[PDB]
Formats: structure tokens, sequence, C-alpha cells
């Protein structure tokens, strides 16, 4: 405890550069997991369409996908509009 | 008599250490120099233009 | 008296101003008044060719509105 | 108003040196445009300010 | 050539001191270049009596280097008493 | 007339030289220290166009300022030979004008001219930082009065 705190204090005095790099470098590894927006970040990347949403043939029994790009059914992203 | 010139041991208090750490990280004495020259930029130049005016004897 | 410094940077201020002024106006002049088109991707480049083909005068910066079609 | 004071002070410089032509003469030939007081003029034509 | 007060603060603030109290450029505070005629003093020997050179010379009072031993118990003696270690300053100790 | 255009090109060339001559960083002795006072803010040599560039490959006027001695005379002439054309050498101070105080000693060359073609001579021991300030400007008048192309068009 006392040795550890003194070693930090001796570091912070002898060198302020690597401790600052080690500190902010250390954080850059941990909070990405704890962040509650990282699952949102992948959703944003998934939302952005670079290729065409190629249509698929109808054979019945397909309620999920819409028949028109205005129908209420289908994947909607009003979460991202407010976000 | 004589006066010692430079052996001033810096304090190791957390305030002093952070002050030195801020000084090293956020360059301050370098900025102190820049502010110095800028102040010494808006002065009046000591030059005199030649023969139209001449130095004092 | 520090004012004498200003004439030096004054002409310099104009000197760096000419390039950005030139490029913007040259682009505005050559490209039919409109700002020069940017083609960072094939879709933009493909779009530019279609404009040139439908222009008839072989010039991308000649946009024909609804009066072209029936 | 010190800005406009030094502005009008420079204006008294150009008027003091016999108008614009005299101002350009001393700027191009004497390199300094400050006005002074004629304390004397020698026989050879050198004005002493 | 008097600086505008606006930049008087700028030069003062940027250097953290009052320049206008004492400037490097000189001004009317200098001593006048024309001064009244001075009357210089006389020396101590400018006496019109009892100023004989025999009791005033300095050159003719130097003897030849005194000789103390020539190649032609006693206590140990240093050339001079050892110096006394200088005391620390009073007006300004350790910087 | 071709004389007119030659004279106009004459004035153009020398004016560039006299307003941009660069005194070398060549100091010797007592005569050099006050020459710094010329470069000091009091007189500000740089305001007259000159810059104190080292490296005789990039200098015009050589300020021989101080006592010129035997052991260095080869070094100076090597330095002078390295200077490109045009090159001028202002003998500055009485030591470099003939030997100065030590004219009669055993290891001083009596005069900088015996090694180098010496231009305008500025006297003084030392010449005041202003005394050769005229010396530099008086050389600028010498540069002004040259003919060069005028001789070439009449050669
Ligand atoms: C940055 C520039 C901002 C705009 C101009 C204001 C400015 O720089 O004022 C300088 C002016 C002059 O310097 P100073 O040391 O205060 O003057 C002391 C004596 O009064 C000085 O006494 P003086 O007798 O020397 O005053 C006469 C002087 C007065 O000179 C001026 O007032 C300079 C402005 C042009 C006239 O004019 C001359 O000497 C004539 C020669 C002028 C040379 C060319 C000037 C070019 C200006 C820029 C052109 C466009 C680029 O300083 C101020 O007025 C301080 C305010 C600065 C405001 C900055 C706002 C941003
Ligand atoms: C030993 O002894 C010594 C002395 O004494 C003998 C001295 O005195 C002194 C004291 C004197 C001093 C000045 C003190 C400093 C001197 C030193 C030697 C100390 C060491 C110096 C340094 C560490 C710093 C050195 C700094 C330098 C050299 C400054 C450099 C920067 C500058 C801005 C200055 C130079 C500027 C120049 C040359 C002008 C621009 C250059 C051009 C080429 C001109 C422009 C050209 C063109 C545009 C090209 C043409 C094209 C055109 C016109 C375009 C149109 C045409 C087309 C075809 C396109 C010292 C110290 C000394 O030790
Ligand atoms: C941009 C610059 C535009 C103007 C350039 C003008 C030409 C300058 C060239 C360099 C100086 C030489 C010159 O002017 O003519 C060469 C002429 C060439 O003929 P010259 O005979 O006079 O050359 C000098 C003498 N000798 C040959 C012995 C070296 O030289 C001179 O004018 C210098 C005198
Ligand atoms: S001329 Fe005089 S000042 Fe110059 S180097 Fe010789 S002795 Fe020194």
């Amino acid at each position: 405890a006392g040795r550890i705190a003194s070693f930090l204090k001796n570091a912070w005095a002898k060198e302020p550069v690597l401790v600052a790099s080690f500190a902010i470098g250390g954080l850059a590894i941990i909070l990405p997991s704890l962040s509650p927006y990282t699952n949102y970040a992948i959703r944003i990347n998934r939302a952005t369409p670079y290729n065409y949403p190629v249509p698929l043939r109808d054979d019945g029994n397909m309620p999920d996908v819409p028949s028109h790009p205005q129908d209420p059914q289908g994947p909607s992203l009003e979460w991202l509009k407010n976000l | 008599t004589y006066k010692f010139v430079n052996m001033r041991e810096p304090s190791m208090d957390m305030k002093s250490v952070t002050d030195r750490a801020a000084q090293t990280l956020l360059w301050t004495e370098l900025v102190r120099g820049l502010g110095m020259t800028l102040s010494y930029l808006f002065r009046e130049p000591a030059t005199i233009n030649y023969p139209f005016e001449k130095g004092p004897l | 008296m520090w004012f004498e410094i200003l004439p030096g940077i004054a002409v310099m201020a104009a000197c760096l101003f000419i390039p950005g002024m030139a490029t913007a106006h040259i682009h505005k002049f050559t490209n039919g008044g409109k700002e020069k088109r940017v083609a960072h991707f094939s879709y933009q480049w493909n779009l530019m060719e279609r404009d040139r083909c439908i222009s008839g005068v072989n010039r991308y910066h000649v946009t024909k509105g609804l009066e072209n079609i029936d | 108003m010190e800005l406009v004071q030094v502005l009008r002070r420079g204006l008294q410089q150009v008027s003091g040196h016999g108008g614009l032509r005299g101002y350009l003469r001393v700027l191009f030939r004497a390199n300094d445009v400050r006005v002074g007081t004629l304390v004397g003029e020698d026989k050879y034509g050198n004005k002493y300010y | 050539a008097s600086a505008t007060r606006v930049i008087q603060l700028l030069r003062n603030w940027a250097s953290g001191r009052d320049l206008q109290a004492k400037l490097q450029l000189r001004y009317q505070e200098i001593s006048k270049r024309t001064q009244p005629p001075p009357k210089l003093p006389v020396g101590p020997s400018h006496k019109l009596s009892n100023n004989y050179y025999c009791t005033r010379d300095g050159r003719r009072e130097a003897m030849p280097p005194s000789i103390v031993m020539s190649s032609q118990e006693k206590k140990a003696v240093t050339p001079a008493p050892p110096i006394k270690r200088w005391e620390l300053s009073k007006d300004q100790p350790y910087l | 007339r071709g004389e007119y255009v030659v004279a106009k090109l004459d004035d153009l060339v020398n004016w560039a030289r006299r307003s941009s001559l660069w005194p070398m960083t060549f100091g010797l002795a007592c005569c050099a220290v006050e020459m710094m006072h010329m470069a000091a803010p009091r007189y500000d040599m740089d305001r007259f166009g000159v810059v104190f560039r080292a490296s005789p490959r990039q200098s015009d006027v050589m300020i021989v300022a101080g006592t010129l001695t035997n052991k260095m005379a080869p070094a100076l002439r090597k330095v002078y030979d390295q200077m490109p054309e045009p090159r001028y050498v202002v003998s500055m101070g009485s030591c470099a004008n003939g030997g100065g105080y030590y004219h009669y000693s055993y290891s001083v060359v009596r005069g900088c001219d015996r090694i180098v073609p010496v231009d305008i001579y500025v006297p003084g021991c030392p010449p005041t930082a202003e005394a050769l300030l005229y010396g530099i400007l008086q050389l600028q008048r010498k540069i002004k009065r040259e003919k060069r192309l005028r001789i070439w068009y009449r050669r």
C-alpha cells in the first residue's frame, strides 16, 4: 500500500510522461467494454447500407418482410434517428 | 561572505509534484519565454537610422 | 513601432489568398457556374458520365431539368 | 480612442511633411516620417530637426 | 520614437512586470550634455611650504630585497595564518 | 540605344548587390567585438540590408577586423579564395590596415592587403560600430558606381 503509493508518487515526480501515457493508455482498453454505447456503435455500422437491399420472391408465409418500402412491418431504426 | 547559488531541493508534496508534472507535461517555462518575447516585441526598438541621425558622443 | 511589421504580412496575406481565390473561381467558371463536382467513388464517376451523355454537348456541367423529358 | 489618436497622429505626419509628395520624399529618401522642429539650416542645404 | 495604454498592459502582462517604471530606452532623465565649468581640487602636497621631496618621495624609499639566508627547536610556521572559512550570506542565503 | 538598356540593367544588378551584401562571420580581435555593437540593436546593421551569414560560399563582403597574423594568413586567403565572385574585403581597424599597434612585431603581417585585395579601408582602434557603419554604406556607394556591363557593351 504505502510502497505502491510512494512508487506512483516517485514516478509522477521523476517522470510525468509515461505515467500519463500508461494511465490514459490503460483506460483506452477497459471502458470500451463497460461503455453502454458500444452495442449501439455496431448497430449504426450495420444500419448504413452500402449495397442494395436486394428484394426476394414471395411465396406466402412471410409476414416479417414488407412488400413495399413504406409498410409498417420490417426492421425500423427510429432509435438511431433520436440517437 | 558567499552565497550558495543552485542546490534548491524541490519539495515532494503532492501539490509541488503536480506543479512540476504540469510544468513538464504542459510546457510552461517554454510559454513563459514566448510571453516574454511577445512583451519584448511591442516595445520601442533601440535602433537609430544612420546618417540622418547619429549616435551620441 | 510595430506597425511596420504589418506591410510585410499584408502583401503575404494577399499572396496566400490568390490560390484559394483562383481555384474556387476557376472551378466556378469552367464548370458552368456550379461548384466543381467531386468524384470520390465510382458511383459519383458513373453519375458524372450519365450527365455528360445526356447533356448532348458532352459536358457534365450542363444540367437539363424536366424540360428535357416529356 | 487611442487607436484613432494614433490614426490621426499619422495623419498629422503626412500633412506635416508638406503634403503627400513631401511625405513620399522623406519615406523613400529619409526612411523616417516623424516630424520635428527646424532648429536651423546650414549653408549647404541640410535641414536640422 | 509613448506606447498606447492598450498594449502597455499587453507588454506588462506578457512579461508579468511593470515595464513602464523602468525602460531600456533612455529619455529626458539623462544628464544634460552641457555642464558648467568644473573646478578640480588640488592634491594633499599642493602646500607652498613643508613639502620637501625628501620627506615625500616613494621611489627612493624602496630597499633592495632583504636577504634572510644564502647558501654562501623551532616551531613550525605557516606563511600566513590559515584563512577563516567565509560565513554564509545574510542579505541572500541559499538561492 | 543599347546604352540605355545596358545602363538600366546595370542599375538593376548593382542595386541588388549593394542592398543585399552579406558580411561574413569573420572576427579576429578587439576590432571584432564592437562590430557586434553594429549588429546590436543600437545600430542594427540588418536594417540596411546586410545579414551576417557564415560560410564564405554564401557571403559577399569580408570584414577583416582585428590583427592579421602569420599563423592564420594561409587560413584567410583560403577563406577569401572560397568566396564567390563578386567579393569585397573591408580592412577594418588599424591592426588590419598595416599592423596597428603591433606593426613591428615578428608574427604579424603588416597590413591585410599583403594577402588579400583589400577594398575600402576603415580606420580606428577600434573603429566605432558606427565608424564602419559608414564604411559598409560607403562600399554600397562603390557598388553603386560600378560599370561592368557598361564596359562590356563598350569592350
Ligand atoms: C565570429 O564573428 C561574429 C560576427 O562578426 C564577425 C558577428 O557580427 C556576430 C553577430 C551578428 C549577428 C547577426 C548575430 C547572429 C549571427 C550568427 C553567425 C550566429 C549564428 C546564427 C544563427 C544560429 C541563426 C542564423 C539565421 C539566419 C541565417 C537567418 C535565415 C533567415 C532569414 C529570413 C534571413 C535570410 C534571408 C534571405 C537570404 C532573403 C531571401 C532569399 C532569397 C534567395 C531572395 C528571394 C529570391 C527569389 C524569390 C528567387 C527569384 C524568383 C522570383 C523573383 C520570382 C519571379 C520569377 C520567376 C522566374 C518565377 C557573430 C554572432 C559572430 O559570431
Ligand atoms: S586595430 Fe586596435 S581595436 Fe582593432 S584589433 Fe587591432 S588593436 Fe584591437
